[PDB]
């Protein structure tokens, strides 16, 4: 699959593709996934992790699983949309419409890849 | 008129099929399909990233592809199209799959092996025992080593296609046996055909071994057997715990594993030097005895006609434009034989012609009865080519036209004769007055073994004399050439179609091959050919679990 | 399901003839002909 | 959300880059609900089925033990025609450390022959009632047929003290559990449990 | 107080991870299976999809029967045609079907020439430059030996060694490099002249890495049971990388224990479990590496690198004193004895160090083999225990075979295989024996053991497997961290 991650934060980035690739790798989600993004917001603590798969309910429940494998503990509250790109945006506190905003964004980048 | 290939010449042309004339040059080249577009985005994609910027694929460079409108590619009874790149070999995992369930495939008696722990190594058995080697054995083909954690295993998910199961003509030993791996002939087959198969087979069990598709990928096809030969030893070894010597371990091991062991193909000689198991090795009766059409069939030509896909798909695709030639390969004669309802159209009129006149199988084998039947047959399939002008630009090639003409003359004195040498003795008749009448054939050296057919079909010399059945790839006039292998299966097998028999040349084949357990399902291989096509096809094989995933 | 009767387990279909019934801790058993206490619930009658 | 501590083992790991456990260790999860038993510290038991199942009861709020056992690969001695390949046992000292717990997770493998004596001889000295994780589907009535006490299917005359309280197929040796199979654990658990 | 019910630990060393030689990783046994490592079966698989085609017939035929005029601008143009041709791009014959790009990014056709004049002319995309590649020496030697020769080499996708065999490779070639020809160069599809391309590619010019294997083998060409072991060799490039004569041997030994033992011996020609044990015993600790470096101090501290002409004497020397430190070793160091707790493997180290030893004073390597046998009917003697009951039968016939001048039992240890008669059936001696057969060519400084189109060929940067240092690769695969080409998920449903 394809990674990147969107953080100021040197030593973050490496980190947490290596975490990514690790997670990718153990849920056997490399080669049913294009692409995997993951904006990392650690001043206002937000994170956001898209997903554009290849081309049923099994292949959502393992990519939520991926999604709690990888997110940080601590962010608790989640929401997520799922219109063929699943992005969910994960903090510890409620969540407002500017991220949501920005994972819309982030979905609709991930649509036009190619 | 109504034919069976109108249908799909309606949706490939967008003109009238009898309509005579055209316009070209107006398509834009390659971009007309998406298929062709879809690989110069991933060409565009891989080079940047992992070529360095060494090119692959230059579309701009040889022939301007596209000058004329690429059509797409029905299946023969099957409401699905697809682009002729999709029926690819390589780009069709159905295909590959269909080879390696052939591939991985050996089947071993197990009667000596009983006999020989019975009286000489003093070892009863019993259903119970016969169980517990199932279990140990299941454990043990893919990778498993029993009761030793020391020692190294394969992965258990890089091999499950793994299986390895049982059958047997006695009833009471089959239904005292488990049923998580058992091949039941009773619910498997008709009343009739499972009555015939357990006489042919008799009061003895049989245990097939799928070994794993990966050991295929990575080695050859004379791996399957030696590790189907290892992996029965040590299960047979571990699951009976025996006293006597090792000598007496000897003979046992001769008996369970070199004694009734049953190969999909042989090696073969010369040039063509491979191990067995290998698509050049498998005769035309034991591929028909591998498709199972006769158990959810009655009807003749589709039986025959599943038969000619497979064998099409097999020997001129794999087999021949890999195996033997390499390339973009042969799928477009092999195609020609399995995509539109052409060959199913030509082959129903010589069914029907046969019954009209000569009855299903009411005449005896000889030379009047198969020149008027291939004779009829090959003009009514020259004149469907004449008078359908869509109909001869989808067959484009003449091998194409010569093979499926000649497939349906054949199946037609199969039919009428139930004789496999008649049957091609018909399609040699065909093939050369296909030449006289178009004053055409196939490529450059596509009637090497049509004009030295006539006089080999019914030839008793040594190495010109083979029943149908007993001939392959291997055979000499057919070693070399295109467009003939798939539509002698086809022909091998409607000799028997016509006699309505359970198989053609193995009851152990078809039995193995009924399994419920492969991964490519025998009983309609052009419906799974399509799936391929669409992409939607679980093949096995894929060492994912073993690979980065970035 | 009474004794002398044909039942099979639901899980394995393992065919035996009802031996006992040997209530204990508030609870039924069924007792087959190997000698093996099974649950009413997991057990059904067959013909 | 409470604190847990773990009393980690007193001996390190399986040299530099292998395993962070060693056979016939336990660590403590002082308060005692869950002791899950490794068979071995090697790749096949340890970190990948093990201490996932591990990492998921402490996220349920269930304090964890986890026990690699000294000889736990093989089958016992006690099995038909003795055993083969390796012996399967279960020490005095391994069996108070599990019976101080309030219920108890083990790890199988694939034979299922293997796994109904494996289960027996263990039950045999444990008395709380334990959940069997194997790959194989293994009915829940074979271990009653070699005598074993369980939950479904009780024996005529049973040969252990211990109850096989649930049994979760589909979990190999070796692979990461999907959370599905995590969550059928713990709600085992916590429904066998409080 | 007898409790039966105890059982009994046991496998304590190998739960322990496996460090491999001349790395710093360490990886567990269970993941050197060549089933688990897909780096070993990308080793094999660029080993069996490798052609190497001489294009220099098919110039003259093209100059005088055709007329055509060849220039390096002819053949850029050709070599760009060849390189969209052989992953399966379609060139002539309107309406064809097109293999997916995405399952051919492993296939290269790659140009190398010993003619510096053309090379200096020729897209440096499609150029294996010897100067850039190899040392200043290594490349004069190499090109002194190709010579004024223009060659090809075209590696086929992964994919298609995987779905048929390997030979497969050879015809898939030959059938590309005819339909590049006519289509660059313009000219009729079909005549005389092609079948003269033809029959150049397909035989005449054609390198194979490895023999077919007509008869009782029944084996088609490109399959490890054909590659002799000076071929593979060649195909180890730590010669050009590094100057350590016995690191070079050692990485040899690897790729022959990998290749040979555990593929083609336990695969090919057996089952199941395999001979992983048997064959990283001489990759993965240092056990063979230290006992290497005492039989070349040795060897250096009496005789010289090649101070020494091949004889009797030096043979039983270096055999013998390099044997005996190897069991004296095995005996001073328990570890040492658990870590290679099979005879046989403890036989096939301390036999190849001895080969090694005597490769590295003579030059020769039939008196490394000899060295060899003799190791192994001393280590008998020593111990009184050889390995598993069938493992010495090349053994004791050795020593007679080894120099054999009759048919069936000579030949050159490079030009040796596992076709030879006497090493046809068991494990733990191929590998080794590859080792020996570099070590006669490392002692001397050689460019190449025994074809330098091979070592030229493998020295290309883009293959998919580095064959510069084999064990590190393993260990990458080992880790899971080994990116291999043959994969087809464009072409599959997601899971
Ligand atoms: C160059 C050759 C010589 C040869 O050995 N093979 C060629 C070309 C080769 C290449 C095509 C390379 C490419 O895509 O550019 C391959 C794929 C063999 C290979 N593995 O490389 C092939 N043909 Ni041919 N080839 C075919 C056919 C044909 C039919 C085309 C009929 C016509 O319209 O004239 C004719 C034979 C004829 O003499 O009639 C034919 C010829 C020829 N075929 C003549 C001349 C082509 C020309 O147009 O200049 N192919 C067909 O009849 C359809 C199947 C098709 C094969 C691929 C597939 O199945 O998709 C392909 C099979
Ligand atoms: C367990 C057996 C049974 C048998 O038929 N062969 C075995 C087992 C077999 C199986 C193991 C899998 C399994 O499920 O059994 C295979 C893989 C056979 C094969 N296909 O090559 C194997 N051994 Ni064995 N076997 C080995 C070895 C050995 C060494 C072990 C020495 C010791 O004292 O511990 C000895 C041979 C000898 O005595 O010299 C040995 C014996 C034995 N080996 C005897 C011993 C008991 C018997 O009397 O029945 N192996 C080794 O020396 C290391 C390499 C190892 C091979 C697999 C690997 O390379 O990974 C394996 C190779
Ligand atoms: C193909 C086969 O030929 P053959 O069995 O007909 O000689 C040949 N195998 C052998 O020669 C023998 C196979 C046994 C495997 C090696 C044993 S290692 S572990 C067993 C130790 S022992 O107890 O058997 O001595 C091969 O090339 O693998
Ligand atoms: O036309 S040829 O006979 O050369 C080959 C057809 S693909």
């Amino acid at each position: 699959a394809y990674i990147d991650v969107e953080c100021n934060d040197e030593a973050g980035k490496a980190i947490y593709e290596r975490i990514i690739q690790t997670s990718l790798e153990d849920l056997v989600l490399g080669k049913s996934i294009i692409k995997a993004k993951m904006i990392c917001k650690q001043d206002v603590p937000y994170f956001i992790i898209g997903i554009l798969p290849k081309s049923k309910e099994d292949f959502i429940d393992r990519v939520l699983d991926f999604m709690n494998r990888v997110f940080p503990e601590g962010m608790r509250i989640r929401k997520t949309i799922r219109d063929k790109t699943i992005v969910m945006v994960a903090s510890e506190k409620p969540i407002e419409e500017e991220w949501m905003n920005e994972a819309v964004k982030l979905q609709e980048e991930l649509k036009i890849f190619k | 008129e109504k034919r069976l290939f109108l249908k799909a010449l309606k949706e490939k042309f967008e003109e009238d099929p009898k309509e005579k004339y055209t316009k070209f040059y107006t398509f834009g080249g390659w971009e007309q399909s998406a298929r062709k577009r879809e690989f110069v985005e991933a060409n565009e994609k891989i080079v940047s990233e992992k070529r360095q910027g060494i090119p692959l694929y230059n579309p701009d460079i040889g022939v301007p592809l596209g000058q004329r409108k690429l059509m797409p590619y029905k299946l023969s009874n099957t409401d699905d199209y697809c682009e002729g790149d999709d029926l690819h070999f390589l780009n069709n995992a159905a295909i590959q799959q269909l080879w390696d369930d052939i591939r991985r495939t050996v089947i071993v008696g197990m009667d000596t092996a009983h006999s020989v722990l019975e009286k000489r190594l003093g070892v009863e058995v019993t259903p119970e025992t016969i169980n517990e080697y199932m279990h140990t054995i299941n454990h043990s083909l893919p990778g498993g080593a029993v009761v030793q954690e020391h020692m190294v295993e394969v992965h258990p998910s890089l091999a499950w296609d793994c299986y390895a199961r049982i059958f047997t003509g006695d009833d009471e030993l089959a239904d005292e046996l488990d049923s998580r791996f058992l091949i039941d002939i009773n619910k498997l087959f008709p009343e009739e055909q499972a009555e015939t198969l357990k006489a042919a087979i008799g009061k003895k069990t049989y245990q097939v071994s799928r070994v794993p598709s990966l050991v295929g990928r990575v080695c050859d096809g004379g791996t399957i057997s030696r590790w189907s030969a290892m992996q029965i030893g040590m299960s047979f070894i571990t699951a009976y715990k025996l006293c006597a010597g090792e000598a007496a371990t000897a003979d046992f091991s001769y008996a369970s594993k070199h004694a009734d062991v049953i190969q999909m193909g042989n090696a073969l000689p010369g040039r063509r030097a491979r191990g067995p198991n290998e698509p050049g090795g498998i005769r035309f009766g034991i591929l028909s005895d591998v498709v199972q059409t006769t158990r959810v069939s009655e009807d003749p030509v589709e039986q025959s006609l599943e038969v000619v896909a497979t064998g099409a798909a097999l020997y001129d695709q794999i087999w021949l434009g890999a195996y033997m030639s390499g390339g973009i390969g042969f799928t477009q004669y092999a195609t020609a034989s399995y995509t539109d309802d052409i060959l199913d159209d030509f082959s129903y009129y010589a069914l029907d012609y046969v019954e009209k006149k000569y009855g299903r199988m009411g005449t005896k084998a000889t030379m009047d009865v198969v020149e008027d039947v291939a004779g009829e047959v090959t003009l009514y399939a020259l004149e469907q080519y004449d008078d359908y002008p869509a109909l001869l630009e989808d067959h484009f090639g003449g091998s194409q036209r010569a093979a499926v003409a000649a497939a349906a003359s054949g199946i037609g004195v199969c039919m009428a004769t139930g004789n496999s040498n008649a049957g091609v003795n018909g399609w040699y008749l065909s093939q050369i007055l296909h030449k006289e009448y178009h004053s055409r054939l196939g490529f450059y050296g596509y009637d090497l073994q049509d004009q030295c057919g006539a006089s080999n079909s019914l030839a008793i010399r040594n190495d010109e004399a083979a029943p149908l059945e007993l001939r392959g790839p291997n055979y000499p006039n057919y070693a070399m050439n295109v467009g003939h292998q798939g539509e002698y299966a086809g022909i091998a097998q409607a000799a028997h179609s016509a006699r309505g028999d359970a198989f053609a040349l193995n009851p152990l084949v078809k039995v193995a091959f009924a399994d419920p357990m492969l991964v490519f399902d025998f009983s309609k291989p052009r419906k799974e050919i399509a799936r391929g096509a669409l992409r939607e096809f679980e093949a096995a094989g894929e060492r994912d679990v073993i690979l980065p995933a970035k | 399901i009474e004794i002398g009767s044909y039942v099979r387990y639901i899980n394995t279909g393992t065919h035996g003839t009802v031996k006992a019934i040997e209530p204990k801790n508030d609870e039924e058993w069924v007792l087959l002909e190997n000698d093996i206490y099974y649950r009413p619930e997991l057990l059904e009658l067959v013909e | 959300r409470k604190e847990q501590i773990v009393d980690c083992r007193a001996v390190m790991g399986l040299g530099e880059g292998g395993g962070l456990a060693q056979r016939g260790t336990f660590a403590e999860g002082l308060r005692n609900d869950v002791v899950v038993v490794a068979m071995s510290p090697g790749r096949r038991h340890i970190t990948k089925p093990v201490c996932e199942i591990t990492y998921g009861i402490r996220e349920a709020g269930i304090q964890t033990s986890v026990l690699v056992l000294d000889a736990g690969g093989g089958i016992p001695s006690d099995a038909p025609q003795g055993s083969l390949g390796s012996t399967f046992g279960l020490k005095p000292e391994e069996a108070k450390q599990v019976n101080r717990h309030k219920l108890c997770v083990i790890h199988f493998g694939n034979v299922k022959s293997h796994i109904i004596y494996k289960a027996r001889l263990f039950l045999k000295y444990v008395d709380i009632p334990t959940i069997i994780v194997c790959q194989t589907p293994v009915d829940m009535e074979d271990f009653a047929a070699i005598g074993i006490k369980t939950k479904n299917v009780m024996p005529l005359e049973s040969k252990t003290e211990g109850k096989i309280v649930e049994i979760i197929t589909g979990v190999i040796r070796g692979e990461s559990a999907p959370q599905k199979k995590i969550d059928e654990i713990i709600e085992s658990i916590k429904k066998h449990l409080g």
